[PDB]
């Protein structure tokens, strides 16, 4: 006979002790731990609620990897990615070359909590964690992997994060911040509570739902499996909290949140909001990227919110006005500079598409609409080069995005300048340009492309030389997802 | 010499890196910017001139004033205006 | 245009289609992108430094780590095969000699002996989790990494057997403090002193080359022929089968530990004064695994002999790697 | 460490020892055994020459088993059987009815050779065997399952064996002939070599393969599974015969070939025939089923026959001009007697498919051709129910099929009858007949449809009658496929 | 127009959602959906006569047989995964035993108890195959016929252990004639007589009530308390751990095929006479498994004990079963 | 009374099981027949003549001859021929 696991559990997260031959700073130092003065007996209250054990999870997972590995190669000669939609095919390209790396990187971050963890509970947990992410990682390296003899662009689910291109940048400027180098305590708010639990355990259902729409069920099974793994290690941001306002450090614990959660919407506005309001057909879309958040990502961040104790972050009213915007130009950016680019932005702006972006968001043509009149009408009148950039744009050096926000009729587009020891800094939001000052020790001498390029770090400082630059060229650099199809709609 | 400037052109939904001469006049550095923008994103307005104003604080430059006249930050954010 | 690849462009021109394992592990860590700045952001980030310090400036030295390779090629989805398959076989023989009433068998002595010498083993096996978990995230490379990331596993695998039997002892024998007293012992045995001191120091030798040898090459050996093999003969000779066959189960893991181990200082040795690097290092630690090997088994019967023979064994680990 | 197989796997078959307390006839009665005089011994010599052991074995199935089912958990919700084509929808239908119940009771055909072979070799492969039709008759059951809520037709994947619809009666016919009803020796020839080596194996592949193409991955998958366990039981027969011409056996053994792979055609004619034919999609057949046969059936049989040291069947020009024939006779009986059946038959005659059906089959039109004219006409003309039947088909006596072949110009219908004991019997060809002639014992007061109905065993003796006899309702009875969709190419 | 139903017809109306288990195991057997002809063809075939002889014709009567349920519910699908289970198991105990030379740690007088009373077991294990496999095929209803089915494989699974180890003892000791001479011992040595006079019988009841009584609930509680229970327990004692542990394994599956000849009997009782039935082949075939009992047990050391406590906890599986 | 008879019809692709009455004549045997077959599936031949002749020998029945005299055996297979 066995046991039940409530019988032992305990015992295997029984594993603190006293230090003898070392200091406990020595063996834990604050830089990698993030104690913060709360002692070892009183990080031992952590008790995550969600529990498993080894054999549980070697179980568990064998199984998962059987039915998604089963599932590619069952639909793999029937080579789906050739007939499905371009503006689905971009949406994967993407994914993978914005995420594969990154997740393999969160194993580290997993690490982080594993071995700097003063809370026992919380380094069993985060041990797998960082195999959770080791298959996130290597599973979504070895289905995109099936698709390089179709395009140098998959090539990039596995070069992106190694090069220069602003899109890449971005990535790697928000995980370094949220979980490569943060003290463990740390990552498991940011990371864990802020970006995982907060926004893609839901995205990753959302993103698994559009896939079936669209007819893709080997990337449709991908992602549902990946993100049944999602809790079991999403749930460590959620005892530390407790600990950390259960003591003296509620204002530090809110201070997190606060960063975490604007970097992540700002990713998230980026590589989830283009993609599910302009790349997916019009008749797949079951709401919009604005009802999204509303319903699956702003509501549960109240409640997970109210019900630890912490308080709303005080950008909350401005970010829920954003999700009218930000998107929208974060969308013209991306297309407008697709040669930026590893994969073929969507425009959709057909005339349905443009009714139906004035339904979901009320103005649009008022405004952003205004912008995609003078490029349609380029386009029509055989004069596309003005459609394409000669400049860089301006990039917030916090998110390492465009500065971009509301144009047309409405016109409403901001910078948040700051001067800090003699440099002139450019913000996209007041948020962005808060995250620095309350830590510009961690950001100041960074610099982001349009600053590289203005210190001819960029040869030749040009725009042929800014590709070369982000490792782009002629066969990955992007364009229009359907071949500028749409524009017949207006000729 | 060249000097850069971030045009936040009006109506326009981005700001966009723009270089221009610290001679130029702020008739000639909006200029180098309707380019990036006018007939890109943004409809021409003939009955209408192009103005320069220091985005951070409003201030507005004599159509004449050359870069060099107007005590500005390199990559000072600017706004391209439409009035009279 | 570009023409799209037969395979990952870094793995181009490899003679021979990659597989599975190369596609899915080889050149993932991007902070070796940037020495000066390994981090997209500040360079004087305590985090920049720390890796700085400890990666990019250690004595141990390659030009191309991420050519390693790890002899077994394990994968996430390999390594949940050959585990579930390892713990069905454990977990039978939990489920089954518990069936024929394995733990009232054994003898008062004997029962007494584990609380001593098996249980508290807990706190060296989550120790040696910690010393794993920390190479996974310091090495140089993906590869080198995901040797440490399974092998972290195994070590969380140790951990729970241990904690599992813990309770099956303690409901067999109440009286004991199975579960209660192991800290007690951990802290403050005398039979446990040798392998506390080496651990705790082990642990803070933040040099990603220190610590692949702290942990990998010397108190690995150490702890698996002390805790393991001494102490799984012992029990095998004084009744417990249940243990003299976990413990072997459990030098499966060990072995595949020392078999990528051995794999990376081959590599070491190609370039010129590794071996010394490696060696100074071995014998800055040897001495307090000899201490920690003598405490431990000299408490055990025939305690001369075991520390005789464990000395002799993982110093042989060490020989045949070239050392 | 562990053995390698090679070096123990002799001591699992060295199981035959000699009976003392009981004698070896009563042990091995040659009813159920077949040994025909062949000793112990030398059917000691029986070798299969697929391997595999137990551990083996539940290693193996276990994998394919959570592949299948996987693949079907993640298409579920896709509902593609309702987008499916009515052609495809209605070949699903019909294969679950007739094979389901029928692969299970193969299980018991296999415990027959595992319980009475005095082969230790075969015993084992046969328990194996029994194993893997377990398999295949609950995986068969399970599938077709989900979607009983669609129509009432998926419902007879279980009833029909149940029942006395025509082809019901057909598919028992042959089935209990070859190996609910044969001696161990002569189900391992009969089954196992004739219809599973013979057909099923590639067959099931050349389903798989359609199954695919038609976007049914989920049934794709379920018969490439099956397939992959053909082999390890359908290779029983070949060491059977190789003892049997060994010794004084050769004509016995033929005899058991010739009428197993006959009996197996005219199973195979009505189908598999029709299916890849005329319910497949134009654009989705690769070569006729005249083709297949040619290319994956027969050639495979001269082989096996000739290094088996056999003699191909006395009938074997004539079952290759059938080719040309039967198939499409079997297909218009079907669809002209739709309300018989439980799935809707695709009629499959429109100009394209007619001119498809030329160049497959020189001269069908002249003949097939004329009668589809005569239907089509009264289809266009408003005359439907003279495309319907009022009477019964004169149904032959073994393969309890109708009996038909060539008409239009080139009329060669024919009725191979026989009087025997007072009785007249029918057969659709020369071979049907011969299979009752040399043992007649076996037959002899069997009965098929039109006997009943001609004895009052179906009452009301009327049409309406006859249907509630072979339990089909509204609901379940057979129609055109795509609802006459057809017909307005010719209006 | 039929409406399309929730489930199969002939489990609509059942109150509970069917269970994946009714779904593909019940009503399946068609050949008695016509008892004066079961088989599509000429009611006088010696198989027609065989089956309304030896299945419809049987003592043991119940009007709606393909009511039985197997109470572990085993399907093809769950049968494997348990299964692979147990074999990671036994496979893993074969491995790593080997690893550490158990083998050759067995006395000289318990490798010729081997050679004796445990390899020629092949025979009897591989009859026991064959006399479940006929009741499959001759049972009156599918749910009945699967648990049949299932225990053919598990008789196939002893079988095969039996095969590997003799292999593996004849590779340790060439000299003793494993693999070789178990015939003869099987066929000539008294201590099998009374075990193979009671197979070699009951495998030839072809009435399949008989068969279920004879072969389930007579001859197995003996095979089984013989082999597995009465020379697992000496190996054990005898430093066979390997054994020890594999016979142990063995009865996991004994006991699964006990728990549905139970359910069975539970189910015919239900039928006015049909104890009396049951209690009468029992009677008849209970002597001859004493007979077996004695004689293997007898020629074990201490087989006055073993012989009465096989007796007793054999016919214990009846007397529960309300017989 | 009745009696059956299997009609294998000229240019019809199947036999097909047709009662006729022991007094029917050869004549209304084949308009009995025909109607299972002509408009059918197989087209009238007003040019023709239907006639009966047992399938097994080929004999040839008289258009007259009432299935009585024809000395058939019931469910005998008959061919209903076009001529003249
Ligand atoms: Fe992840
Ligand atoms: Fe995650
Ligand atoms: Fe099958
Ligand atoms: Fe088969
Ligand atoms: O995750
Ligand atoms: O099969």
């Amino acid at each position: 006979s066995m046991l039940k696991r409530e019988d032992w559990y305990d015992l295997t997260r029984t594993t603190n002790w006293t230090p003898k031959y070392v200091t406990e700073n020595e063996l834990f130092p604050e830089e990698m731990s993030g104690a913060r003065g709360i002692s070892m007996e009183a990080w031992e209250k952590y008790d995550e609620p969600y529990k498993i054990t080894y054999p549980e999870y070697v179980s568990i997972q064998r199984e998962k990897d059987s039915g998604a590995y089963s599932i590619k190669a069952a639909l793999e000669r029937d080579g789906f990615v050739d007939r499905a939609d371009p503006g689905w095919v971009s949406t994967m390209q993407l994914h993978f070359g914005a995420i594969a790396l990154e997740e393999y990187a969160a194993s580290t971050a997993e690490a982080r909590m594993a071995r700097f963890a003063k809370a026992p509970g919380n380094r069993n947990m985060a041990t797998f964690g960082m195999m959770d992410e080791n298959r996130h990682g290597q599973i979504q390296l070895y289905f995109p992997y099936a698709n390089v003899k179709r395009s140098r662009k998959w090539d990039w689910a596995h070069k992106a994060i190694h090069t220069n291109e602003w899109a890449a940048i971005a990535a790697r400027s928000f995980f370094d911040d949220m979980m490569m180098t943060r003290d463990s305590v740390a990552v498991s708010i940011m990371l864990t509570f802020a970006f995982e639990t907060g926004f893609t355990n839901m995205q990753f259902l959302g993103l698994a739902a559009d896939a079936a729409e669209a007819g893709d069920h080997t990337f449709a099974s991908l992602i549902s499996s990946i993100q049944t793994d999602e809790s079991r290690h999403a749930q460590q941001g959620g005892p530390s909290l407790k600990i950390l306002v259960e003591n003296g450090k509620k204002d530090e614990a809110q201070q997190m949140v606060d960063v975490a959660i604007w970097r992540s919407w700002k990713l998230f506005s980026v590589l989830t909001g283009p993609i599910m309001d302009y790349y997916t057909p019009l008749e797949s879309r079951n709401q919009s990227f604005k009802e999204f958040m509303l319903e699956w990502i702003v509501a549960q961040f109240e409640r997970q919110l109210l019900d630890l104790g912490l308080d709303k972050p005080w950008y909350w009213d401005q970010f829920m006005q954003d999700l009218d915007e930000t998107h929208h130009g974060m969308h013209l950016g991306v297309w407008y500079w697709r040669p930026t680019v590893w994969w073929d932005p969507a425009a959709g702006v057909s005339p349905e598409e443009r009714e139906w972006l004035e339904e979901k968001y009320p103005g649009w043509n008022d405004t952003w609409g205004q912008c995609w009149d003078v490029i349609t009408d380029n386009l029509v009148n055989g004069k596309p080069e003005l459609t394409v950039p000669e400049t860089l744009p301006t990039i917030c050096n916090m998110c390492n995005l465009p500065i971009a926000h509301t144009p047309g009729n409405k016109w409403n587009v901001k910078d948040y300048q700051l001067e800090y020891e003699g440099r002139l800094y450019h913000f996209g939001s007041e948020a962005d340009r808060w995250c620095f000052q309350i830590d510009p020790e961690r950001y100041k001498n960074h610099t982001n492309l349009v600053d590289r390029f203005l210190k001819g770090e960029i040869q030749p400082a040009d725009l042929a030389g800014a590709l070369m630059y982000m490792s782009l060229e002629p066969g990955v650099m992007g364009d229009d997802a359907h071949d500028y199809e749409w524009v017949k709609a207006y000729q | 010499a060249t000097f850069p400037i971030m045009s936040n052109f009006e109506r326009d939904f981005v700001i966009q890196l723009v270089p221009v001469d610290t001679e130029d006049t702020m008739d000639q550095v909006a200029e180098k910017c309707a380019y990036h923008s006018i007939n890109r994103r943004v409809h021409p307005q003939p009955e209408k001139i192009l103005r320069v104003r220091r985005h951070e604080d409003g201030t507005l430059f004599p159509r004449g004033m050359i870069v060099s006249d107007a005590g500005l930050r390199p990559t000072e954010t600017l706004d391209i205006i439409f009035m009279d | 245009a570009l023409k799209p690849l037969k395979t990952w462009s870094h793995l181009a021109g490899n003679r021979r289609r990659p597989s599975e394992y190369e596609v899915v592990s080889t050149n993932l860590h991007y902070f070796t992108d940037n020495p000066e700045r390994p981090w997209e952001l500040d360079s004087n980030l305590p985090m920049q430094t720390w890796y700085k310090k400890y990666c990019f400036d250690s004595p141990l030295k390659h030009d191309d780590w991420n050519a390693f390779r790890d002899p077994d090629q394990l994968v996430y989805r390999t390594y949940n095969l050959l585990q579930d398959g390892q713990e069905s076989y454990v977990q039978g023989l939990f489920d089954q000699l518990n069936d024929r009433g394995h733990d009232q068998m054994l003898t008062r002595e004997w029962v007494e002996t584990l609380a001593r010498f098996y249980t508290p083993a807990r706190y060296l096996f989550h120790a040696l989790q910690m010393g794993s978990v920390y190479i996974h995230q310091i090495a140089p490379a993906s590869t080198i990494t995901n040797c440490a990331t399974y092998e972290t596993a195994d070590h969380l695998r140790w951990l729970t057997h241990t904690a599992y039997r813990t309770r099956e002892l303690a409901n067999c024998y109440p009286d004991v403090g199975f579960g209660k007293r192991e800290r007690d012992v951990w802290e403050n045995d005398p039979a446990w002193q040798g392998f506390r001191e080496l651990i705790e120091k082990a642990l803070i030798a933040w040099d990603w080359g220190e610590a692949f040898t702290a942990i990998n090459l010397v108190t690995k050996p150490a702890v698996e022929e002390a805790l393991l093999q001494q102490l799984g003969s012992l029990a095998q000779s004084e009744g417990d089968t249940l243990l003299g066959l976990l413990a072997q189960a459990q030098k499966r893991d060990a072995e595949r530990h020392r078999r990528w181990s051995s794999a990376l200082v081959k590599m070491a040795l190609e370039k010129e004064g590794n071996r010394e690097v490696l060696q100074k290092w071995v014998a800055k630690w040897e001495p307090l695994a000899d201490k920690a090997i003598e405490a431990y088994c000299s408490a055990l019967p025939d305690g001369e002999n075991a520390i005789v023979e464990a000395k002799s064994a993982s110093r042989y680990v060490r020989q045949m790697m070239g050392l």
